[PDB]
Protein backbone atom coordinates (compact mmCIF):
# COMPACT_ATOMS: atom_id res chain seq x y z
CA UNK A 1 0.00 0.00 0.00
CA UNK A 2 1.55 3.14 -1.19
CA UNK A 3 1.79 6.34 1.14
CA UNK A 4 1.82 9.80 -1.10
CA UNK A 5 2.64 13.28 0.35
CA UNK A 6 2.12 15.70 -2.61
CA UNK A 7 1.78 19.76 -2.45
CA UNK A 8 -0.79 21.62 -0.34
CA UNK A 9 -2.24 24.86 -0.37
CA UNK A 10 0.13 27.69 0.09
CA UNK A 11 -0.97 29.99 2.73
CA UNK A 12 -0.35 33.65 1.41
CA UNK A 13 0.09 37.13 3.08
CA UNK A 14 0.71 40.30 1.78
CA UNK A 15 3.23 42.58 3.55
CA UNK A 16 2.96 46.44 1.67
CA UNK A 17 5.10 49.32 2.63
CA UNK A 18 2.35 51.58 3.37
CA UNK A 19 0.38 48.62 5.74
CA UNK A 20 3.09 47.93 8.26
CA UNK A 21 4.05 51.80 8.90
CA UNK A 22 0.74 52.80 9.49
CA UNK A 23 -0.28 49.71 12.05
CA UNK A 24 3.05 50.18 13.80
CA UNK A 25 2.21 53.75 14.06
CA UNK A 26 -1.35 54.27 14.86
CA UNK A 27 -2.19 50.69 16.63
CA UNK A 28 0.86 49.85 17.84
CA UNK A 29 0.79 46.51 15.85
CA UNK A 30 3.95 44.33 14.53
CA UNK A 31 1.96 44.10 11.15
CA UNK A 32 4.68 40.58 10.35
CA UNK A 33 4.61 38.91 13.69
CA UNK A 34 1.06 39.16 13.57
CA UNK A 35 0.60 37.72 10.08
CA UNK A 36 2.61 35.38 10.49
CA UNK A 37 0.90 34.34 13.74
CA UNK A 38 -2.18 34.05 11.76
CA UNK A 39 -0.59 32.22 8.96
CA UNK A 40 0.48 29.20 11.22
CA UNK A 41 -3.00 29.51 13.58
CA UNK A 42 -4.44 28.85 10.15
CA UNK A 43 -2.99 26.07 8.78
CA UNK A 44 -2.38 24.12 12.27
CA UNK A 45 -6.49 24.15 12.11
CA UNK A 46 -6.75 22.52 9.01
CA UNK A 47 -4.31 20.02 10.38
CA UNK A 48 -7.37 19.29 12.76
CA UNK B 1 13.05 54.24 -0.43
CA UNK B 2 13.20 50.51 -0.93
CA UNK B 3 15.81 48.29 -2.74
CA UNK B 4 14.81 45.33 -4.07
CA UNK B 5 12.63 44.42 -1.45
CA UNK B 6 9.67 42.30 -3.69
CA UNK B 7 8.18 45.65 -4.95
CA UNK B 8 8.02 44.78 -8.34
CA UNK B 9 7.88 46.83 -11.30
CA UNK B 10 5.15 48.12 -13.34
CA UNK B 11 6.73 48.33 -17.34
CA UNK B 12 9.42 45.74 -16.94
CA UNK B 13 8.63 43.66 -14.11
CA UNK B 14 11.55 40.78 -14.35
CA UNK B 15 14.60 43.43 -13.75
CA UNK B 16 15.57 44.46 -9.65
CA UNK B 17 13.59 47.89 -8.63
CA UNK B 18 14.22 50.67 -6.22
CA UNK B 19 10.85 52.08 -5.53
CA UNK B 20 10.62 55.57 -3.49
CA UNK B 21 7.34 56.97 -1.31
CA UNK B 22 7.05 60.01 0.60
CA UNK B 23 4.43 60.46 2.52
CA UNK B 24 3.12 64.20 3.51
CA UNK B 25 0.29 66.63 3.72
CA UNK B 26 0.05 70.24 3.63
CA UNK B 27 -2.69 71.88 6.07
CA UNK B 28 -4.88 75.14 6.09
CA UNK B 29 -6.03 75.60 9.98
CA UNK B 30 -7.09 79.62 9.27
CA UNK B 31 -7.28 80.64 5.96
CA UNK B 32 -4.87 84.45 5.76
CA UNK B 33 -4.24 84.53 1.98
CA UNK B 34 -4.57 87.10 -0.80
CA UNK B 35 -3.93 87.07 -4.08
CA UNK B 36 -2.33 90.11 -6.32
CA UNK B 37 -3.42 89.76 -10.29
CA UNK B 38 -0.44 91.03 -12.04
CA UNK B 39 -1.94 92.06 -15.72
CA UNK B 40 -0.32 93.27 -18.77
CA UNK B 41 3.23 92.29 -17.33
CA UNK B 42 4.69 91.87 -20.86
CA UNK B 43 5.50 95.43 -21.31
CA UNK B 44 6.70 95.69 -17.41
CA UNK B 45 10.05 97.66 -17.76
CA UNK B 46 10.26 97.20 -21.72
CA UNK B 47 6.44 98.70 -22.56
CA UNK B 48 6.80 103.00 -23.84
Amino acid sequence: KDVVIDTAQHIEATVPLEVIQDMKATYDIDGVARLSETMSQLSSQKVD
Amino acid sequence: VVNGGGYLNTRNPNVPNMMMTRRYTVESFVPIIGRITIKNNNGSVYAR
